[PDB]
């Protein structure tokens, strides 16, 4: 059975905004978030096709942080991968990735296998960095993840992390067992 | 008119408030994993209903 393989569960997770909810929208609509407040809970699913198979990826823009914290942890049960999003002139948002995944890990263990992929975003600051990549491509391996540098505003590896992530849920989804 | 859109707007509201309750009933402390599962199950109905809504 492929059924498991042609629909994605990614959920997108941030210290706030850092912008994770145009990165959506450019995967989506090829359009630059003009005005477009929502994404509490509002999200929408694309249709993608990979070499003839039209996938769906579902995807889930959550509000995190404090209050609709049943729309961020409560929602992390049924998400198999997820898309932590921070940007190089946040070092506080890059200090709480760990507690990200392990807010992630508090409702998920017992099932295959969580694919993370850390999505740096806003690389078009550059002077503004707080907190240098090298560190944060080193969580990567500390990890044993990727670490991919993005920018809605130049549209750069969007389509990469977001096809990426997906094709890892197949692995998952075939799981080892060997 | 209205006549298609008004039950895909009553329909919206309907599906709106299963997960605006699922929402809020959860934010106190209190989820189950039917309530999870339900989540984003009615999430990927509203988000279908918007659809609907844009379709008729
Ligand atoms: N990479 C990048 N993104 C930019 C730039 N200018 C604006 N954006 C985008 O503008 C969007 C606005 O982010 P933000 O203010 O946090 O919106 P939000 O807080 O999610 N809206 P709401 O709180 O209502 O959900 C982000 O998605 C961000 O990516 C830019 O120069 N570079
Ligand atoms: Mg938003």
């Amino acid at each position: 059975g492929q059924s498991s393989l042609a629909l994605h569960k990614v959920i997108m997770v941030g210290s706030g905004g850092v912008g994770k909810s145009a990165l959506t929208l450019q995967f989506m609509y090829d359009e630059f978030v003009e005005d477009y407040e929502p994404t509490k809970a509002d999200s929408y699913r694309k249709k993608v096709v990979l070499d003839g198979e039209e996938v769906q990826i579902d995807i889930l823009d959550t509000a995190g942080l404090e209050d609709y914290a049943a729309i961020r942890d409560n929602y992390f049960r049924s998400g198999e991968g997820f898309l932590l999003v921070f940007s190089i002139t946040e070092h506080e948002s890059f200090t709480a990735t760990a507690e990200f995944r392990e807010q992630i890990l508090r409702v998920k263990a017992e099932e295959d296998k969580i694919p993370l992929l850390v999505v740096g975003n806003k690389s078009d600051l550059e002077e503004r960095r707080q907190v240098p990549v090298e560190e944060a491509r080193s969580k990567a391996e500390e990890w044993g993840v990727q670490y991919v540098e993005t920018s809605a505003k130049t549209r750069a590896n969007v389509d990469k992390v977001f096809f990426d992530l997906m094709r890892e849920i197949r692995t998952k989804k075939m799981s080892e067992n060997k | 008119g209205s006549e298609t859109q008004a039950g895909i707007k009553e329909e919206i509201r309907r599906q709106e408030f299963l997960l605006n309750s699922l929402h809020r009933d959860l934010q106190g402390g209190i989820k189950d994993l039917s309530k999870e599962e339900r989540l984003w199950e009615v999430q990927r109905i509203l988000t279908a209903l918007k659809r609907k809504l844009r379709e008729a």
